[PDB]
């Protein structure tokens, strides 16, 4: 997502985190505890790499 | 507008049934765990000595440390206090202190100590020997991993039940019939009497979908698992043979074998024998008993109002 | 394709041999390109997904009639598009897939 | 006329199924976090400790400190009245005082304190050194979460069933056949004879929707959700033995084990033995003790009654 | 011992085998079925599908 | 004696003889067997199959 | 706008004109067309 | 997008089929996540029953 | 991410089924021993003697 | 990214593009498969 030398290449990083606690699964945040809203959020991955390609 | 948690680019999710697959299967690892580490700590516990107010023993770590299976030495130091003295190690001639390795402050330690020795009617000597059993042909903790792998599969089959067991109205019908959401809004609220067309049918088009087990499957599992939990405490020490006894219980009636209970709880209070050697040496009177009851409020009430035990099932 | 692979990815397997590219074609590149992408290729059933499942799942086996032939694998690569195969792996399944189509190649060839 | 809320630009609502849907989940949600909050809220007095107007100690602050893990320190201040000196922060020769994190205000900080122990026989030090449990291998709070999982299934089950068990009555007939109108405004009031003829038989044209689930599910899923929150409480210390020794209900009877919730108990009775010390070193008897019982009404009148206690199962 | 252990084989292969579960059966790929079991696992008081696939 | 040592063959060999199983019936190599128990034997409240399983 | 009072959450949806959109998805999940998506990423970048 | 240059030979018979098909189906949900994979049961449905629905 | 043992060179391992066979002979086995050792272990102290 | 702030175990995938693969293996298993390949890695050695 990063343009040097005048070329643009998206490179995927893979930083790892990680959290002490489980995810709760019954509050109230988690609803239905479906799969899609990870569908939803996977393609915000692209946004910065977007924005940069177009303006290149 | 609604909350959900900050966007963490964690890749696609598998879909609900394999999340409610490994909650299951973590569920029953955590029980697992729990159950193993709560009989551990119990162990501990369970034998318990009267006339603790004679001597300086704090009778807590000679039972935490008996159960770990060192051979512990018991008796009286250069303050001529009967304590805990160092553990022996090693070996099972009398012992003249030097095999003791002891752990009390430095200053506190027998110039000249001797082994109580059932020859001369233990009338003679500085310390007593104790071990955790007699005989000893079994890993204690065996035991118990023995069992908990008995007890996980239940507790694995009746989550998977209560996870299973949920009931629900399914009403069959066009995909996009706007009487049904009419229909469901009436029998949702208040409504005796609903009136609708022959097409509908209420009779079979709608179908009540149960658990199918909820009648015999829940209540069989509970039943064995009460009865692992009791071949459990019955292998080792535990037991509630004292109130067993006056209430009136039986071996079929309760599905327990007594005398094979009792004899397992012989097993340590036989092994705390040596302190016949102490209470014969010194003048004291400590006997081993079973803690077989955690003192309450309503209890100490009622041995004031003398209406103390009883009942008959 | 949680437990074995899919047709779909066993035939995208193959074009891929094959040297195709479904993205930057002639110097033009299309991300859903509706002619050169894998899929909508093989839902119109091209001469190459044809030789690759005649090569892969029947093996070897042609029905004398052309439209016959055509026709049945259509259907056959079309109805189990996203399907797993059933067996371990891909010999297995071709050689009870060729079993099948032996066994029952006169009723195919009545119907 | 009607009343309705002032108009809010909202948007469009979901249809009824859904909003119950999600009133359900969160009615689950919710009653999770009611119990274990409960739970954590009444986990501190579940151990008492008599003669309280010896010392000025502040048990209560003693409890919730212990609960949550501190390692408190009780003992003489300068006042010379026995209070709850500071914690210790430290993992565990004589503790001089120094390692005391002092909460007491300054001028009761003692200038020279040394630990009770056992050696000596109790009888010199200033201080002892209080612990949650004996042996600490397991976290109370987790075994909490892990039963609390399995009540929020059961009232998900158990109300599920509630909002779905609502019976109406049908009446099947053209779709806008007047004669139902008449039928329902005769049947709802008082009729005993109708008069009607052969086109519209009750035998067909009305039915009945019912729950299907009344007659079993709603026992059965009652009937688990009191074992959970039985198996949870003799995991924890909680346990109504004294009770249940008087009444003579066995151990098939009720389904739950003796043993298992009798040793679960003696852990924390157990954990508070250094009050032990204390009666030796000054001359005090307080004893910690399971607070089995809330004072009521009837109690105190039973008291002066001299009818206290009895029954039979 | 001999005839206690039999038992035990016998007493704990109902354990492992006695394990319950509810099997949909559909098309290999209906996502009808997905939507079925999220709302049914959750709390659903009332579902609602068409003839095609019947609970009986 | 001899009375009591034929009952003793009769109650042994009903401990050695009364064992109980399930039996997945199925095409000799059909893979999805190995997934059902695998399933199956831990937690699975909800398994979703075709039609030619026949759970029945 | 979004305002309210009570807060019941997720029940509460908003139209909107959609006025192009693609549905000629070449892949037989939203997890292949994923996948596809990062290859074409790759090749658009050498592009 | 539906009937992949799937064609009847008769103009009267393949306007009054695929217009019956997507009248019937105007207003209901697509099975099968994606596009493609309905398309291609679409199309083997319509292979495997060309002659009943010429016929018909 | 998730945890998994250091890569051992076992080989191939075989199926749910075996496993869970194998497991459950042991667990027979296990209990076998365990019970007669009991047994043995308590047999010493079913007879006491008084004064 | 695999940057995470709750902890469930393996229910994450993450799509990627597989540019080439053989699944012509002939061989009825994995395990016979894999027998083969040891008798292939000794024929290549050789050759």
């Amino acid at each position: 997502m990063y343009i040097n030398n005048g070329r643009i290449n998206y490179n995927n990083e893979y930083g790892y985190r990680r959290g002490i606690y489980r995810e709760p699964f019954y509050s109230d945040n988690a609803d239905y505890n479906t799969n899609s809203k990870s569908y939803y959020d996977y393609l915000a991955r692209f946004n910065g790499f977007i924005f940069e390609l177009c303006d290149f | 507008n609604d909350y959900i948690g900050k966007n963490k680019d964690v890749g696609l999710k598998v879909e609900l049934t394999e999340d409610i697959d490994r909650r299951i299967m973590e569920h029953r690892n955590r029980f697992r765990r729990l159950i193993f580490n709560r009989y551990v700590e119990f162990l501990p516990l369970l034998i318990n000595y009267t006339n603790q107010n004679s001597v300086g023993i704090d009778f807590l770590q000679l039972e935490i440390a008996l159960r770990q299976g060192y051979q512990v030495v018991v008796g009286k130091a250069r303050n001529g206090v009967i304590m805990i003295l160092g553990y022996i190690q090693s070996m099972y001639k009398r012992l003249t202190q030097d095999d003791i390795t002891f752990i009390i402050p430095d200053y506190l330690r027998p110039d000249y100590a001797l082994e109580i020795e059932y020859y001369d009617n233990c009338q003679s000597g500085d310390f007593i020997v104790l071990r955790n059993k007699p005989v000893n042909l079994n890993n204690d903790y065996q035991i118990i991993e023995h069992y908990c792998d008995e007890l996980a599969e239940i507790i694995l089959s009746r989550f998977s039940l209560i996870m299973q067991s949920k009931f629900s109205k399914i009403f069959l019908s066009d995909i996009q019939d706007e009487t049904i959401n009419q229909f469901i809004n009436k029998l949702y609220n208040g409504a005796p009497f609903i009136k609708t067309d022959k097409y509908i049918d209420p009779e079979e088009d709608i179908i009540d979908l149960g658990s199918d087990f909820v009648t015999t499957a829940l209540v069989e599992m509970k039943r064995e698992y009460q009865n692992k939990v009791s071949e459990l405490s019955n292998f080792l020490g535990v037991n509630s043979l004292a109130v067993d006894k006056e209430s009136g219980v039986s071996d079929t009636e309760a599905k327990s074998n007594r005398s094979f209970t009792t004899s397992n709880s012989n097993i340590y209070l036989r092994g705390r024998n040596p302190f016949e050697m102490l209470n014969r040496r010194f003048n004291l009177d400590i006997h081993p008993y079973y803690d077989d009851e955690a003192i309450s409020e309503m209890d100490i009430m009622n041995l004031k109002t003398d209406n103390f035990g009883g009942g008959k099932v | 394709s949680k437990h074995t692979t899919t047709l779909y990815e066993i035939i995208e397997s193959e074009l891929q041999r094959l040297g195709l590219n479904e993205f930057v074609n002639n110097d033009r590149i299309h991300f859903n390109d509706s002619k050169h992408a894998f899929m909508q290729k093989m839902l119109y059933f091209d001469d190459d997904v044809k030789q690759i499942v005649d090569h892969m799942f029947f093996k070897g086996f042609m029905f004398n009639d052309e439209r016959i032939d055509r026709y049945f694998k259509e259907s056959f690569t079309l109805r189990f598009l996203y399907r797993e195969i059933g067996r371990q792996t891909v010999e297995s399944f071709a050689s009870q897939v060729l079993y099948i189509t032996m066994t029952h190649e006169d009723y195919i060839y009545r119907v």
